[PDB]
């Protein structure tokens, strides 16, 4: 890594100048870096570290989808043939969105997860490690991808496994980790009862634990719920 | 049907 | 450059999917591969190059404005110290938006510029020579200052001079050179009544240019039109 | 103070 020869405490520094600057491709570099230091991550490093390369992802997501969408109106009835430029741009694309998400699963196994042991932490990152695969099952067509959606479905899962046992049912993180894993489910899974269930049972769960929570506690899991409940208008 | 937004921190 | 191994024809392909998956690195890196594939571009063409770099570089300008501005404000009274990380990172972005003003200015002049003879395109690749000198100008602070200021006018004055003579004054291209000429007296010069007085006197005679016009045509010019009157509005 | 836009072919 380019960034083996700044201190830790200058990558984070930078990763919140390049957040403000809109230039994620840096914010994930200079995060990166701060991993490979080798210390574990706090709440708030942990923050900048999914925001980045949530960013990075997202724009390739986005591309790919607006290729994939041209490439398939290509191979219609009634289409002329245009070359290979589509299908081998959104491969380039494709082929660029893996390795970025490779690269977070690397850093999530080399070894953040396993450095990891209070609750806040670990379903943080085993949350992520299911993000990143179902972000690979999404191009999947191959051999794998029965096997990358099952390596999303199992991290997911000890994720939520730990957060039932260990966090309340507002806890944002909790919240996000179901409402992702219910996408998982919809989206990824072909099973869109589990998702629909997932979701009611966590929103409704969630309500009955507001009462304990301070204002700004209170904003912050009503936010997440009403995620939850947007997709449940949308799936119902 | 949108997952966590997490775009900004 | 990587790109001397596609056809010209796939290169410009590319750039027009990657404008619609809103890749303007990729776009700006397979118009670069056409431009040395050594033929004069279309019209076409010419205009994809001008979008391609011109988001690029937007992108830039716009991070080293955000990282400019909190550089000035932690060199204030009653400031605390933060590092040099700001200034180095203002100063990365900086040379990254160096290098591609850099890089196409060096495609005009190896040798867009010297092979073109109609006024629509020369006084389009002179435009942007102005413009990306402009962009120089805008992080310019050196002994060299006040040489990218005379390189940007003269490039613009060469274009202005041409356009006044081959083309109507309702022309885009002529438009759209004088609102960037009168950008740059108004932002890069220091001569804010030059700014106003091209402005009102190229707003003016398009109007009365205006009745030669088909519909499509007079989109075209009113539009452009209009940011020139946003502009007068603004300074005055 | 705006150029021209130009982002959009
Ligand atoms: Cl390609
Ligand atoms: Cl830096």
């Amino acid at each position: 890594g380019a960034m083996g020869s700044m201190e830790r405490a200058s990558l984070i520094q930078k990763a919140k100048l390049a957040e403000q600057a809109e230039r994620y491709e840096d914010m994930a570099a200079f995060m990166k870096g701060a991993v490979e230091k080798g210390e574990e991550l706090s709440c708030e490093e942990r923050n900048l570290l999914s925001v980045a390369y949530k960013n990075v992802v997202g724009g390739q997501r986005a591309a790919w989808r607006v290729l994939s969408s041209i490439e398939q109106k290509s191979n219609e009835e009634g289409s002329e043939e245009k070359g290979p430029e589509v299908r081998e741009y959104r491969e380039k694309v494709e082929t660029e969105l893996q390795g970025v998400c490779d690269t977070v699963l690397g850093l999530l196994d080399s070894h953040l997860i396993k450095e990891a042991g209070d609750a806040e932490s670990r379903v943080f990152y085993l949350k992520m490690k299911g993000d990143y695969y179902r972000y690979l099952a999404e191009v999947a067509t191959g051999d794998d991808k029965k096997r990358i959606i099952d390596s999303a479905r199992s991290a997911y899962q000890e994720a939520m496994d730990i957060s039932k046992k260990e966090m309340p049912p507002t806890n944002p993180i909790r919240l996000g980790l179901a409402l992702n894993f219910s996408v998982f489910h919809y989206e990824i899974a072909n099973s869109p009862e589990e998702a629909i269930s997932l979701a009611k049972t966590t929103f409704d769960e969630a309500m009955a634990d507001l009462h304990t929570l301070s204002e700004d506690s209170y904003k912050d899991s009503t936010l997440i719920m009403q995620l939850l409940r947007d997709n449940l208008t949308l799936w119902t | 049907a949108g997952s966590i937004p997490g775009r900004r921190s």
